[PDB]
């Protein structure tokens, strides 16, 4: 096979080619998660409401395993593999422990699995940031965030894709440790609005509760969207 | 060899013999039966002495790997689940491993008898070895799932005791465990002819 | 220069610019000296001197079989590396003919494993370069390797920076090492070794290694209180 | 025997411009009877249709096999597999397992749409094919039905004077064979119409 | 660039990609160990990227065994495969030996992977500190790129690493306590790093010569550090 | 033609406080002859405190005794020097002898040291890998002859008489001198002569004990 | 052999049942081991053979159904797939190094339309499987010693139509026939049906 | 630019590039001269010691292949020992497989083949060394030199390196019908120690070897008597 | 094709070995004139019992891997032990592929006074000792060769080691079936080995109990 080496040092001691995967990042759509006490929000931006685009319901945020969600932002090919790379990954687990592996356990894999492609001869670096959520057995609620570099983290709230930054900087402002389901969903379309469109139509997300997945339909969003949006209209009226 | 584990709402005890005997002539009168892998795993050792001693030691590697990796100990369900995947990839390699991976974590006391066909079943009380049969029948007499810890060693004790006394293959001493929330303890480490002198004092 | 990026490229005037410049990598490790005497051989290696109060171990030196060991000078990576080959090899040989490896026959092993290195694309060739000693039936042999897989039979030398006054020493006295002692070898190693350290900075237990291998003795690492009996009572004196 | 265990018979018989291909209902572990509505015969296209006799495990793999190789060759050829091909091809497929095989013997019935002539293949486990104008059979009552079909079977038959001979062949030869019967599925095809019957036998 | 291979000298005999990955380290966070006879000790600033990052995460340091730890400076998912394997190693150790690694062998295990790159595209962009306990006491390591383990009494890796070798030179001495080198540790850390010091802001844990264990010390415990200062 | 071909022999160890006295004879035996009877095979050097007796086919003794000095030789260089404790060899012989149980060194070890305290400890293996620490043990043609007679001199567990006060260094070779000459008189296969190794913090002294030529 | 499945299929449910029987050579260890799993909602399979095979087997489909209803967005695969997937992987398996998986399954579930667009079979199926991958659709099925009384028993009482009620009284019959003529003591029976509202365990038979 | 970076590659005058450049590292390397007699054959080499400190027999560049056949490598040394350690595993499966002693004619094609190898792909790079094969087996006494292109080619008489000219000018006053290989090593010798730059190269000695009806034909060092 | 039986016995500065000249195909003595005693390298010899093809193909093995060591690298030819340490790791390494050297070699040899005899088995065996047999020279000769020694325990001279093999190849001629009276004898000293021209012995066949009448079942 093809194993030249793509990833190398350049003489700033920067890996160019994960350097370049995460541009592959900030390019795509923008994704957020929030942690609460008691429920897990992952809210991704869709490309737009295009007329066209299969009236049946394609979800933007991924299952893993029945406890695991997650959302990507950069290259959809690519988080696609990392996906089925991960789905199998909870399945081999189940095979070989008779627990159902935990948050904390399967970010570490995707994120040994998007080093290896760091480190590879004849691979590029997966150009995909990738935000997990989910329960463990326990009760305990995990939000994680693995960038293209491999590296894994644990938030209480986070971003990726376009504006990722602007987006953290936003939250970091205004996040309060516990809370509920609805202040959860609330704060997380509040943090995605910073950067997406002032639609609601692009936003979907998924409400993480122990046991409990649940998208938000159109109706139960478009709620909480105008109950935001006259909220970035007093928080306009201030400044 | 006799080897018995069971489960109560005190823990699980884990009884064992002390011998390992080559049918006729006896090797050794000393043999540590009871695996102690991790501080929450008892792993006993019944069949191919060879095999279990192996591969309860490779079981205590992985439960240790475990620990570093996920920053948190195992199960007992994954811990038996481990050591039933690893003797069903050589089912057909003739292993030869009667074993009982006792333990308490998150989810209370667990007991599971693993083989060497890659079989794993959550026990509530079993026996292993040439008399385990002996033992299976004191330890149905006295068991039920209420007992203090003074009576379930007792019983344990008995059991075991009662296979020595009958199976020539089964003898020496014999050593009780206890699993509790707080990991395992030794509880004794009795002969089995004083314990003759004590059952029977006539 | 377009010729010294690649192992596999020849210069128009015939030279392997890669392995000249893994010879570079040999002139800027530091200094390791060698000497053989009728029965004996020794190596004397600079370490790296403790700065201030705070030390620093690094394994120049490594025994190889009870008959061989290894200085080694530049990438210690690739020391290693020829380390575990080498021991892998005695071994291999110890095993087979219950007897220790002969050096001629070890002189040329790693001739073969370096050049191994020095013509396929995949590979390049290795920074380091030993001074290998060891006794056998033929008497001792030091044995200086190379990264272009050159393999001499010295009688004596020295090997890293500042190394061309320690030869320059070694020249002045190499005829006299069959006559000399085990004790006069290890002075002029020193003495050697010596001319080769920084303007003012001496040798000294934590800042020097001796080993030796000959006639009934194993080869044997001297650091601290072993080394004292030779380096306590030692100078340089012009 | 392997081949016996499953049970199961199929018989292929050529008339004019038409042959009755016709298995038994019955699917054994060898004496013990698991079901008896387990026709033994698979339809490829119009003008070909195979039943599979041994290990119902292989008859069930073989026949997955021969589907997705018959399907792979419409897309790929752009056209019906001919009775030729399609026999040679199962010819090939048994023999690529010469050592570790299949246990299926293929009856092959076939009929050439346009020309009207009849091709029938009674191909043992690796794959020796045999090509006899008249008729073919397979499976446990192997030695019975060739009994049978010699004695009733005549050259130039039309569809309904073949199968009565087909059918009485079949039921005549599963009263004397412990592991066939229940029965039995005919299958008339004709460059026209392909017409399948579910025959009353025994219970047995 | 692709125009050199990985596999390459410098005119002056340094391999380019080492070289190179050495200049990753220097980006990284800072993070230092201390070989006193009492014990070892390692320090590390976190470098969270915001507030919201659950610090107990991203851990900087990172249990190897028992009785070793590693801290780790650039790349840190890198140093995840170098601290897999020197675990993987450490037990292999274990189970083979039934006895602690030594340090020193865990150093040479965790070099075993940082040689081999032509399998691997390039070396790993991380600098291991490995820091223990076995029968020749409490000793500390340090890995490189290059695969030059190298036994230090007290290094500093990382972006204030040459700050902190400043520091050492004057203040480190042979015979400290534990409690004396603790106090060093966190002393350099608030004078290197960027962040102003905070309990979350940096991860302090030793290896104790007496009972030859790890302890990871919780904020409240590294808070009683910044006391006595 | 059988890979494995027994060729006979015993060897025994006891273990007092200080020390190990380790014993194994010095008959090779083949097929229905003898082919030596001064064979040093049974016993090997690992370490200077650590010895490996061995029974069964020499061969594999042989090999085994390499391979584990060529594992001992390795844990020498990684761990910089250090040689490796009893202990260490111990589960090490374990290790290698499983490693090949799909087709075993037909070989019944005996690991025998002094562990880091000083106080002497012997490891026994059967040919898969079961280690089993003992005190006093004997495999062999004359397992069957010494063992019990250990069992009671040492154990005296069906005296009422008081145990006797330790048993020095001295007393448990001229035991084992009284064993093996008790062994080779009433064994076929046991004889000539038996080398004992007596292993202290002091260094190994080996003594070579006659026995009965037949 | 030991263990006896039994499950029949009528109008609006298939009904199973397994022996609880967990030996040891001839040693009753229990009389409750759930040998019964369930591979989805609407989908289970009494799996009769030694506990290694048995678990290795109903884990490995259990994993690759729920790994299937992942990368496919929440379906729920119809019968017909499980079962042909379950004897693909029982076949595959007398043709490798490992040999047969030896396990005798009696697969069973009840197919609900899984949109407005399903034209599929709705409601119940059962099948038989050998150990080898011998699939077929039944009526009833049996595995084990008790087999052959309860398929006899069954031939003579069981109609296509009869209730939820009249299952659980010839199911009944069925489990105390393998009581009364085995000696090997299937003295307890596990006894899950399969309906169009899901799984439910059927406690009052035993 | 690009046309001489790899041996993969013609220039479009036609030539690899890469393998002229390997035949420049032997015409920039220390002499070696050969002799084929009726009695066998004579190699003589002078080998430029670098340090005053080298014993004697170090950086030998002339090696046994066989009995009967040694190589004498000139050029870059440790690529040479590459072409020895080949020539060897040639010439002892001509023992093994053939049960004979190969031939020099053979020998030298099987070194030629090898060379050659190393010319024609881009991962390769060509032998930095000619070799010099002398055999004497059941072909005769027979002398061979397989070049960097692997360009094998028998001789009477052959020098090589830097003074390839002036040292084959001597070789041609030779008569090679007349001369014995006792005449032979001392004029060969005698050629190397007047074509030698005594300015430039101060530390050299003068490896000779033969195989001839003296020595049994078979292939060693001559004794440091006949040297001179 | 089978050889017989060796037998060697250690002498003062050196070590006999001797064997019929007999290569044997079953029953059937198919070769008479074979030399079955080999010489590996210039300091030892070695002959085997067993498959003369698995002897053919160790002995040249050996024989090449020794006159390459020597000739490749510039150093001392390998000594007898070291040679005997190959025979031996390469016998044992071909009964672990199962595909044994399916043959008892006897192996000596002399560097200086260090005089080495040694056996080896098919299965790797080895064993030192101041006499060695193989076949059924283990079983005959070996008892009279031992007491040889034990009777001259200060060591046997030259004649006496020849006196006491001439007796057990007299005993291996009249006892072994698959034997001849035509033997080698190797004699490893100090200069190296030197086998012998092949010689018969002295039989004895004319006792008075041998006789026809006495003999005689009626």
């Amino acid at each position: 096979s093809y194993d030249r080496a793509i990833t190398v040092f350049s003489p700033d001691g920067h890996l160019f080619q994960v350097e370049y995967a995460q541009e592959a990042v900030k390019k795509g759509l923008a994704a957020v998660g929030v942690l609460g006490s008691d429920s897990v929000v992952i809210a991704v931006e869709k490309k737009s409401a295009v007329k066209l685009q299969d009236s049946r319901t394609i979800r933007k945020i991924y299952k893993v395993d029945a406890n695991i969600y997650l959302a990507f932002a950069g290259l959809s090919a690519d988080a696609r593999v990392l996906i089925n790379k991960a789905q199998l990954e909870c399945q081999r687990f189940s095979l070989n422990y008779e627990d159902t592996m935990d948050v904390d356990m399967l970010v570490r894999y995707v994120a040994g699995v998007q080093q290896k492609s760091t480190q590879s001869g004849g691979s590029r670096p997966f150009g995909v940031a990738t935000v997990i959520g989910g329960f463990n057995e326990d009760g305990k609620p995990h939000l994680w965030k693995t960038d293209p570099s491999g590296m894994c983290s644990a938030w209480r709230a986070v971003a990726i894709g376009r504006h990722d930054q602007t987006v953290i900087e936003y939250m970091e402002k205004s996040y309060k440790d516990g809370m509920s389901r609805d202040e959860c969903v609330h704060f997380a379309i509040k943090s995605l609005l910073e950067v997406v469109e002032s639609g609601s139509r692009n936003i979907e997300l998924l409400v993480l509760q122990y046991k409990e997945a649940r998208y938000l339909t159109e109706e139960e969003l478009q709620k909480f969207v105008v109950e935001v949006e006259k909220e970035r209209e007093e928080e306009a009226a201030a400044k | 060899t006799t080897t018995l584990a069971f489960r109560f709402n005190g823990g699980i005890i884990v009884a064992v013999d002390s011998r390992a005997s080559t049918g006729q002539y006896i090797a050794s009168q000393t043999v540590m039966k009871v695996l102690e892998i991790n501080d929450y795993l008892l792993g006993t050792l019944a069949g191919g002495a060879a095999d279990c001693q192996y591969w309860e030691r490779v079981l205590g590697m992985e439960c240790r790997l475990w620990e570093l990796r996920n920053g948190s100990r195992i199960t007992v369900a994954a811990a038996s689940k481990i050591l039933a995947n690893i003797t069903y990839a050589y089912r057909n390699h003739g292993l030869s491993m009667g074993t009982m991976v006792a333990g308490w974590d998150q989810f209370g006391p667990s007991l599971y008898y693993v083989d060497d066909k890659g079989s794993r079943v959550k026990q509530d009380l079993f026996s292993v070895g040439s008399g385990s049969i002996y033992a299976y029948g004191v330890l149905d007499t006295g068991y039920r799932k209420d007992l203090s810890v003074e009576d379930a060693c007792d019983l344990a004790r008995r059991s075991i005791f009662h296979a020595t006394y009958r199976d020539g293959a089964s003898g020496g001493i014999v050593t009780v465990y206890h699993v509790h929330e707080k990991g395992w303890t030794k509880i004794s480490r009795d002969d089995q002819t004083k314990l003759y002198h004590r059952y029977f004092p006539s | 220069n377009e010729y010294d990026s690649d192992i596999t490229t020849w210069s128009p005037t015939g030279r392997l610019f890669q392995i000249e410049y893994a010879n570079e990598a040999v002139n800027n490790g530091s200094a390791t000296v060698g000497v053989k005497g009728k029965n004996f051989v020794v190596l004397a290696a600079l370490k790296r001197s403790p700065v201030a109060e705070l030390s620093s171990y690094q394994e120049k030196v490594f025994e190889i079989d009870e008959h061989v060991g290894m200085s080694i000078s530049g990438l210690v990576a690739d020391g290693r590396v020829l380390a575990r080959y080498l021991r892998t090899e005695c071994m291999n040989y110890r095993y087979m003919y219950s007897n220790g490896m002969p050096m001629n026959q070890m002189a040329d092993m790693i001739g073969e494993k370096h050049q191994r290195h020095i013509q396929c694309s995949g590979k390049r060739p290795f920074g380091v370069g030993l001074l290998l000693a060891g006794y056998d039936r033929q008497g001792p042999h030091l044995y200086q390797t190379v990264p272009s897989g050159d393999v001499y039979d010295y009688k004596a030398t020295a090997m890293g920076v500042r190394s061309q006054a320690s030869r320059t020493y070694l020249e002045r006295h190499f005829e006299h090492f069959s006559d000399c002692t085990l004790d006069e070898l290890v002075t002029h190693a020193l003495k050697a070794l010596a001319s080769a350290t920084s303007e003012g900075i001496e040798l000294n237990v934590k800042n020097t290694t001796i080993a030796i291998v000959g006639k009934d003795t194993p080869f044997t690492i001297f650091e601290e209180e072993s080394a004292r009996k030779y380096l306590d009572g030692f100078k340089m004196r012009p | 025997s392997i081949m016996a265990y499953s049970g199961g018979s199929v018989m292929a018989m050529a008339g004019k411009e038409c042959f009755v291909i016709i298995s038994d209902n019955r699917l054994g572990e060898q004496l013990k009877t698991i079901s008896t509505e387990v026709p033994k015969l698979h339809v490829v296209n119009d003008s070909i249709v195979y039943g599979l006799t041994g290990l119902r495990t292989d008859q069930q793999t073989f026949a997955n096999k021969v589907q997705f190789r018959t399907e792979m060759y419409k897309l790929r050829e752009e056209r019906d597999i001919t009775g030729k091909a399609f026999a040679a091809m199962i010819t090939s497929m048994l023999y690529e397992a010469r050592f570790g095989p299949w246990f299926v013997e293929p009856v092959i019935g076939s009929i050439d749409k346009s020309t009207g002539e009849v091709y029938l293949c009674a191909t043992d486990l690796i794959g020796a094919p045999c090509e006899p104008e008249d008729y073919v059979c397979a499976g446990t009552a192997a030695e019975s039905l060739h009994g049978m079909c010699e004695a009733l079977w005549r050259p130039g038959m039309s569809p309904e004077e073949l199968f009565e001979i087909a059918a009485q062949a079949m039921l005549s030869a599963c009263d004397r064979d412990s592991l066939s019967g229940y029965g039995a599925v005919a299958m008339i095809v004709t460059k026209d119409k392909v017409t399948t019957r579910l025959i009353k036998g025994r219970k047995d | 660039e692709y125009d050199r291979g990985v596999n390459t000298f410098s005119p002056e005999g340094r391999i380019f990609q080492i070289e190179y990955a050495v200049e990753a380290i220097k980006l990284g966070s800072t993070s230092l160990g201390i070989r006193t006879p009492e014990g070892v000790v390692l320090a590390a600033e976190k470098r969270v990227p915001s507030t919201l990052v659950v610090p107990s995460s991203m851990s900087k340091i990172m249990e190897v065994d028992s009785h070793i730890a590693a801290v780790m400076s650039g790349m840190v998912a890198d140093a995840r495969i170098l601290v897999e394997h020197a675990r993987v190693e450490s037990q292999n150790h274990r189970f083979t030996y039934n006895e602690p690694m030594s340090v020193e062998s865990c150093t040479l295990a965790t070099c075993d992977l940082s040689i081999q790159f032509g399998l691997m595209s390039r070396p790993f962009g991380v600098s291991l500190l490995i820091a223990g306990v076995d029968e020749k006491g409490p000793q500390l390591w340090q890995t490189d790129p290059s695969g030059t383990h190298t036994r230090y009494d007290a290094q500093a890796i990382g972006g204030g690493a040459e700050a902190a070798q400043s520091v050492f030179t004057e203040r480190y001495h042979r015979n400290m306590t534990l409690e004396e080198g603790e106090t060093l540790a966190v002393d350099i850390l608030k004078q290197v790093m960027e962040d102003q010091l905070s309990p979350e802001n940096i991860e302090v844990a030793v290896v104790r010569a007496d009972d030859g264990k790890l302890h990871m010390y919780t904020p409240t415990e590294i808070k009683a550090i910044m006391s006595r200062m | 033609w059988s890979p494995y071909q027994d060729n006979g022999g015993t060897t025994a160890a006891i273990a007092g406080k200080d020390f190990v006295i380790l014993a194994g004879d010095t008959r090779l035996n083949g097929d229905f002859c003898l082919h030596s009877r001064h064979d040093q095979s049974k016993i090997f050097q690992l370490t200077p405190y650590t010895y490996m007796a061995s029974n069964g086919m020499q061969a594999d003794r042989l090999q085994l005794q390499q391979m584990l000095k060529y594992r001992v030789k390795w844990y020498k260089y990684n761990n910089g020097g250090k040689v490796p404790s009893t202990k260490a060899i111990a589960q090490l012989m374990s290790t290698m002898l499983y490693h090949r149980r799909f087709f075993p060194y037909y070989t019944f070890n005996m690991v025998v040291g002094l562990d880091e305290e000083g106080h002497g400890v012997c490891y026994s293996y059967d040919a898969v890998g079961s280690t089993e620490p003992f005190l006093y043990g004997t495999r062999g043609s004359a397992a069957s002859f010494v063992e019990p007679l250990l069992d009671c001199l040492i154990n005296r567990q069906h005296m009422t008489s008081q145990a006797p006060p330790e048993m020095t260094k001295e007393e448990t070779l001229a035991m084992l001198k009284n064993a093996f000459t008790g062994a080779a008189e009433r064994d076929i296969y046991t004889g000539d002569s038996v080398s004992f190794f007596i292993i202290t913090k002091d260094g190994v002294q080996q003594e070579s004990f006659e026995l009965r030529k037949d | 052999m030991a263990e006896t499945a039994i499950a029949f299929r009528c109008k609006d449910y298939v009904m199973v049942a397994a022996a609880g029987l967990n030996a040891f050579y001839y040693i009753k260890i229990t009389d409750a081991e759930d040998k019964i799993t369930q591979l989805d909602t609407h989908q289970l399979v009494a799996c009769t053979g030694e506990n290694g095979p048995r678990v290795n087997f109903t884990e490995y489909i259990k994993c690759n159904l729920a790994l299937n209803r992942m990368r496919q967005h929440g379906r729920h695969s119809s019968c017909e797939s499980t079962a042909n997937f379950m004897r693909n992987c029982l076949a595959s398996a007398i043709r490798s190094r490992e040999g047969a998986y030896q396990v005798n399954c009696l697969f069973a579930g009840y197919d609900t339309p899984v949109s407005e667009d399903d034209d599929g079979v709705v409601g119940p199926q059962l099948f038989y499987m050998d150990y080898l991958g011998t699939l077929q659709a039944v009526p009833y099925g049996c595995h084990g010693y008790g087999a052959c009384f309860v398929t006899a028993l069954l031939d003579r009482l069981w109609r296509p139509d009869l209730s939820q009620q009249e299952g659980l009284e010839l199911m009944q019959k069925c489990c105390d026939e393998v009581k009364r003529r085995v000696i090997i003591s299937n003295s307890y029976f596990f006894v899950k049906a399969v309906t169009k509202n899901g799984v439910e365990v059927i406690t009052a038979v035993h | 630019s690009g046309h001489d970076q790899s041996t993969d590659v013609f220039s479009a005058e036609g030539r690899v590039f890469q393998v002229e450049y390997a035949g420049k590292a032997v015409d920039n390397s220390s002499t070696a001269v050969a002799a084929c007699c009726k009695d066998g054959v004579v190699v003589a080499v002078e080998k430029v010691h670098t340090s005053r400190m080298l014993e004697k027999g170090s950086n030998n560049r002339i090696h046994a292949v066989d009995r009967q056949a040694g190589i004498c490598i000139c050029g870059l040394l440790p690529d040479g020992r590459a072409i020895v350690s080949r020539a060897r595993q040639e010439a002892e499966n001509s023992r093994d497989i053939f049960a004979t002693p190969i031939r020099g004619s053979v020998l030298a094609n099987r070194v030629g083949e090898f060379m050659h190898a190393y010319t024609t792909h881009f991962a390769y790079r060509p032998f930095g060394c000619s070799a010099i094969i002398a055999s004497y087996a059941d072909d005769g006494p027979q002398l061979f030199v397989s070049d960097p292109s692997g360009t094998v080619a028998g001789y009477y008489g052959v020098a090589l390196g830097k003074a390839k000219t002036v040292a084959k000018s001597e070789l041609e006053k030779l008569d090679f019908s007349s001369l014995t290989c006792d005449e032979a090593v001392g004029k060969l010798a005698s050629i190397l120690h007047e074509v030698h730059d005594k300015q430039k190269d101060k530390l050299y000695e003068v490896e000779v070897a033969w195989v001839c009806d003296k020595s049994d034909r078979k292939f060693v060092h001559v004794p440091a008597d006949m040297v001179p | 094709a089978s050889g017989g039986s060796v037998i060697a016995i250690k002498y003062k500065g050196g070590v006999l070995m001797a064997a019929d000249t007999l290569l044997s195909y079953g029953s059937l003595a198919k070769w008479p004139n074979i030399p079955r005693i080999r010489l590996l390298g210039s300091h030892s010899a070695v002959c085997a019992t067993g498959s003369y093809a698995d002897f053919q193909m160790m002995a040249k093995q050996v024989e090449d891997n020794i006159e390459r060591q020597k000739m490749y690298h510039n150093v001392d030819e390998l000594s007898p032990s070291e040679v005997f340490s190959y025979l031996h790791r390469s016998i044992y390494q071909k009964r672990c592929d199962f595909d044994p050297c399916l043959c008892q070699m006897v192996f000596i040899g002399v560097r200086d006074g260090e005089t080495f005899l040694a056996g080896v088995d098919d299965v790797g065996t080895r064993w030192e000792d101041d006499c060695i047999a193989t076949g059924y020279g283990a079983y005959i000769a070996l008892p009279l060769l031992r007491q040889a020694l034990e009777k001259n325990p200060d060591g046997l001279s030259r004649g006496e080691a020849m006196r006491i093999l001439t007796d057990c190849l007299r005993v291996l001629f009249y006892r072994e079936c698959r034997a001849i009276n035509k033997f080698q004898v190797a004699d490893a000293a100090s200069d190296g080995v030197r086998i012998s021209e092949p010689f018969d012995v002295e039989t004895h066949w004319e006792y008075e109990g041998y006789c026809f009448e006495k003999t005689a079942i009626i």
